């Protein structure tokens, strides 16, 4: 397969590279000792290691005390070998002292074998699943020194292809044998245990899966470009970065998979229900997906809560750089979460909590995160109109793609993102199986918002007024000047809303041109 | 639990009654103190991660897979997930009032 | 009581606790649920410091 | 000649004779088991530290009263009401009430 379940591939293809580096470090080890320390254990080791026919003990076993301090001073000295040129893990690798050691060389013999991990751990919060070799399931199982070793060494249909192909192999110059074939089945058969669980993936949001990270990890197409993100932290600031990315990446990982497999749904929906005009881009289209959410199944829990209990989970985190409850200056220290955005959807640097890479859950949490941070008032009237204004603008020019040079022709990817953007700003205001327009309980402020997106720009004020004074014809016995018009807007913002004063005063101002 | 903890400080009343050819009376708090930081730290799991210790506390949780435990489970691993980091504090008031 | 009654009943809370065993939980909502059930349970002898 | 200086008058100096006690440490270490933590634990009955920890329930977990009264700003108003100051201001203004 690999192809139709993108993620359960990515799984299986991690626990095969790790598999094969380690194998390949203990057969690099056995052939070392018979180099150095001419006779400390020079073949017996691997008699030693048999565990073929078994449990393991080599101080019982090997009941000669004057072992120790040799055996594991040549296996410390082969560790700090192959950890070298960094001149700072050394330190720490040197300052072992076994039986930090033996239980290194024992749990790495129990790995290459079994496929398991060897838990000791408390088994009550254990389920079956904290046992297959990742890059997590090794920071959880107190594997250090591993982690130290795969560090050091082995460490920096055409997007399809490319992605797919160009990158996952690991494999080459390798080969099979007569073992070591049913462990990678173990590996394959671990991966794929979800039958019909990550459902819909197919040439319909797969092909948008692979086209978005191709273009992030190509021309740097985010809602940020990464050199501004990179570009804003300060010298002496960017080793707490670090702590608060690693963070959210470890602990928050399952709701990161639900919530990208949710808005898969959601796609496959919206490319199944079906031109760009304003069909697919128009309110009462996207309103009906919108009620797609409330009543596959037509369950579908809503995707909106989901981001915003990540970004409550990420509003805490940060808050780890100071002792105040950091009311309203959550924004200009949005510097941490893009940083944890970028490591998010590129490629995850930090080796000590790389797992999957997360594709559509960054655009919808930045997204959130955005909108909640900055463009909203629920929780803190002409200059209101100004603020109003103000952050319209800055929501419109957030969620542009591509900004630099390159002509505007809105190729599919980008109109996808749009129809995402706005799908995700017209479920923070609903409210409820009716159009929010024309519903009670709703804010002043997101109506307004809402419509002023929508548009893509001006307002639902300035529209009218620059659509009346094209039939420059009233001036009347009467009235123009902005007075007229926001004489027109209070009426507006006093009668009711929305839709209504539009195409009424649409009208009332149609025949009030053919009246002169 | 206002009935162990009598029994613990009469244990301890008695352990330092017999033997002040050591413990003057100084040492006596200081060595409980270490004792129960030691108690303490004897309930920190690789799991629910190292630097989730006190560092500014705001990476604290409990686990992975706090749910899905049981009814009854999830409530020891409350009481674990707060003595891992409130034991000793809580418990040197009390007993050296 | 009041104050947890109050947090129980918003947007992102209701729309989650709905699916409460269909689906996984936010690891979080359950944390609260249980702290408020074991308060309620022993709410005499309680300390706060 | 500075030993009636404002610095020097401020300060203690614990002098006492010497008694003869048996010598344990608290300080490091170590081939030689002379340290207060570990005679403690000696002199303990059998069964002491599982009594240790039988005390002290923990019930309210820190981050279950955090979210109602620190980060309290990350809470959509329910559908009426504005925001409800956190509730360590509530719990005061009642008390006092």
């Amino acid at each position: 397969v690999c192809s139709a379940y993108l993620h359960l591939c990515s799984r299986y293809y991690e626990s095969v590279s790790i598999y094969i580096r380690l194998k390949k470090v203990f057969n690099g080890i056995p052939a070392f000792l018979d180099k150095n320390c001419r006779k400390v254990k020079g073949e017996e080791f691997k008699k030693l290691m048999d565990m073929e026919l078994r449990y393991i003990d080599i101080k019982k076993e090997l009941n000669d005390e004057k072992a120790y301090k040799q055996l594991m001073s040549a296996i410390r000295k082969y560790v700090t070998t192959l950890t070298k040129a960094d001149s700072d893990i050394t330190y720490f690798v040197k300052q072992l002292d076994d039986e930090e050691i033996e239980r290194f060389l024992i749990d790495l013999n129990f790995f290459l074998y079994n496929g398991f991990l060897r838990i000791t751990e408390d088994k009550h919060l254990i389920n079956a699943d904290d046992v297959s070799p990742s890059y997590i399931n090794l920071y959880r199982s107190n594997n250090i020194v591993a982690l130290y070793i795969l560090k050091t060494q082995y460490e920096e249909k055409k997007t399809t292809e490319y992605y797919l192909k160009e990158y996952e192999n690991f494999v080459e110059n390798f080969q099979p044998d007569l073992h070591d074939i049913m462990k990678l089945q173990l590996f394959f058969t671990m991966a794929f245990k979800d039958c019909n669980v990550n459902q819909n993936f197919t040439e319909t949001s797969k092909k948008l899966w692979f086209d978005l990270l191709y273009a992030y990890d190509k021309f740097g197409w985010f809602y940020i470009h990464p050199n501004e993100v990179i570009n804003s932290i300060n010298k002496t600031d960017f080793v707490r970065h670090v702590l608060v990315s690693r963070n959210f990446l470890l602990k928050n990982n399952d709701q990161l998979t639900f919530l990208e497999t949710q808005v898969a749904k959601i796609v496959e929906i919206i490319n199944l229900s079906l031109d760009k005009l304003k069909l697919l881009t128009s309110y009462e289209y996207i309103d009906s997906i919108a009620n797609n959410y409330f009543f596959l199944y037509f369950n579908l829990p809503n995707i909106y809560s989901l981001a915003y209990q990540l970004f409550n989970e990420l509003a805490i985190n940060i808050n780890v750089i100071t002792n105040v409850p950091l009311k309203k200056y959550l924004k200009y220290n949005a510097s941490y979460a893009y940083f944890t955005l970028m490591n998010m959807i590129g490629k995850n640097h930090d080796i000590y909590s790389k797992g999957s890479r997360f594709v559509y859950a960054s655009y919808i949490l930045g997204l959130v995160f955005f909108i909640e941070s900055h463009i909203d008032i629920a929780r803190l009237y002409h200059k209101d109109l100004k603020t109003l204004k103000k952050n319209c603008t800055l929501l419109t020019d957030f969620m542009k793609i591509n900004k630099n040079s390159q002509n505007y022709s809105l190729t599919h990817t980008e109109e996808m993102i749009k129809i995402l953007g706005l799908l995700t700003v017209t479920l923070w205001a609903k409210e409820g199986k009716k159009s929010v327009y024309y519903d009670d309980d709703v804010s002043l402020y997101r109506k307004l918002m809402v419509s002023c997106v929508f548009n893509g720009g001006e307002t639902i004020q300035e529209k009218l007024a620059n659509n009346i004074e094209k039939s420059c014809d009233i001036s009347q016995y009467g009235i123009k000047s902005k007075n007229l018009k926001d004489m027109i807007d209070i009426n507006l913002s006093i009668h009711k809303w929305n839709p209504a004063e539009i195409e009424k005063l649409a009208y009332s101002f149609v025949l009030s041109c053919k009246m002169q | 639990n206002k009935e162990i903890l009598k029994e613990v400080v009469d244990e301890l009343y008695s352990i330092y009654n017999f033997n002040t050819d050591i413990f003057t009376d100084t040492s006596f708090l200081q060595t409980v103190y270490l004792l129960f930081r030691r108690i303490e730290e004897t309930y920190r799991t690789q799991r629910r991660d190292d630097k989730i210790s006190v560092n500014n506390v705001f990476f604290m949780n409990v686990a992975n897979n706090y749910s899905k435990l049981n009814k009854e489970e999830r409530e020891i691993e409350i009481h674990n997930s707060m003595a891992s980091r409130y034991y000793a504090k809580t418990m040197f008031a009390a007993f050296q009032m | 009581e009041c104050a947890y009654d109050m947090y129980f009943e918003q947007r992102h809370v209701k729309n989650l606790y709905k699916y409460h065993n269909i689906y996984n939980i936010n690891n979080k909502l359950m944390l609260m649920r249980d702290s408020i059930d074991l308060y309620k349970t022993h709410f005499d002898d309680v300390l706060f410091f | 000649k500075d030993e009636d200086t404002f610095n020097k008058t401020i300060v203690t100096n614990y002098w006492y004779p010497s008694p003869i006690k048996k010598y344990y440490t608290l300080y490091v270490r170590k081939h030689i088991p002379n340290n207060l933590v570990d005679e403690l634990e000696k002199l303990m009955k059998s069964g002491t530290l599982e009594k240790m920890k039988k005390s002290l329930t923990f019930l309210v977990h820190v981050n279950s009263f955090l979210q109602l009264d620190f980060f309290h700003q990350l809470n959509e108003p329910p559908l009426g009401l504005p925001r409800s100051y956190p509730l360590s201001l509530v719990l005061e203004h009642k008390f006092k009430e």
